[PDB]
């Protein structure tokens, strides 16, 4: 799964 | 019902479809594109779920009658249960046309089908031919599959949760044209303009269906706690 | 041996409206909403379990436990619950005097179980003239209650009584003659002379299975263990 950081970005 | 904003990220809420296939209108609830694809904002899609979900449990507590549409056959089969479970009745797969305005005349045609069922355990026995009876038996069968599931209703339903919305969009037109609120998981490709309470989701895979189906089920069990007691022991 | 998810399942904290109820009740009561009395479940089990634990006791000694259960709905459910643990049962009205004026009942169950057999090999058949059919309605009768008891069962040690009101003349008797007793008292039953109570639901059919279950187990245990 993408990573938090990207996917709030 | 505040349903992590990691727990639908696993779910699958986050894939749409593809921009060929696009509602225009959806724009406000966008992210970018992987793989072509339309990534739902899911930090846009969260307050509205959770605020519809604080809505509908009032609504349960005035005892209005909930409604839900079937969809997709594993969404039907997800819907039927989850509904069955409480209350709020339940569609299964057509919405047996014009349902809402026609409801008086479908509302004879529930009467007959009360009537054969309950002749079910009578007519049969009783004057049986290799002929009358699988008539009986087959119509009992098709008025059953979509009929059943409303019949209980005995009268006009006070809300609607549909899923997608656009493979429904007829279920929306009746319900606008008497004022009875709905609730709908729009997703890449559904007109919402018609929906009250804009559901941004995504009807697929099931999985986050699913999630959608236990949320609003558990809120409407907080209805039902205001309607017999609170939470003690 | 019952757990709290067991009775929250069953209904058995709930209490009768609030207009009905006996403001002595008030310490087995949380609660209140919804104009309904809410039972304090966590009040409840630890005297069951204390209750459970007597009725083995009783059952060690082979003592007789008689169940009570006038109330229609509850009344099959009380008939099928003595049965596994043979224990003697009384599913119609507590016919007065019962226990203190036992020397009237116990020549009526001498006239029963005579009749019984009479019919049942079929003397009564032969009599007819309307006779035979007089004989047999006032077996079904004196059946309909003084069945459950007829294999004698003098003077019980016990008595389970599913309400604690409707059943007054049974929670009566039982106080004269020094016989303990036991009551699932909802919210609008007197606790008096109950000794052993019970805080809870008599009327759902849910809850009043839960009762009979655990108690039939706990007296056949009983039983066991002394054999
Ligand atoms: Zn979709």
């Amino acid at each position: 799964t993408e990573s938090f950081a990207q996917l709030f970005e | 019902a505040t349903v992590s904003m990691r727990d639908m990220l696993k779910a699958g809420v986050h894939f749409g479809h593809q921009t060929r296939y696009w509602n225009p209108k959806m724009k406000p609830f966008i992210f970018g594109a992987r793989n072509k694809v339309h990534i739902i904002n899911l930090e846009k899609t969260v307050p509205m779920f959770n605020e519809a979900l604080a809505e509908l449990n009032k609504i349960a507590s005035r005892k209005g009658k909930i409604l839900f549409v079937g969809t997709k056959r594993a969404a039907s089969e997800a819907v039927k249960d989850a509904a069955l479970s409480c209350d709020q009745f339940f569609v299964n797969h057509r919405w047996l046309g014009g349902m809402l305005t026609n409801w008086k005349t479908v509302r004879q045609s529930i009467k007959r089908l009360k009537d054969l069922e309950t002749q079910s355990q009578d007519g049969t026995f009783d004057k049986l031919t290799k002929k009358e009876a699988l008539m009986r038996t087959r119509e009992l069968e098709k008025l059953e599959n979509s009929l059943g599931g409303i019949k209980d209703m005995g009268g006009l339903p006070d809300a609607l949760f549909v899923i997608d919305a656009d493979h429904e969009h007829i279920a929306i037109k009746e319900a606008n044209n008497l004022g009875i609120p709905v609730f709908a998981i729009v997703d890449t490709n559904s007109d919402p303009d018609g929906v009250d309470f804009v559901i941004p989701g995504n009807d697929d895979a099931i999985r986050a269906v699913t999630l959608y189906l236990g949320a609003v089920a558990a809120t409407v069990r907080e209805g039902r706690s205001q309607d017999l007691a609170s939470q003690a022991e």
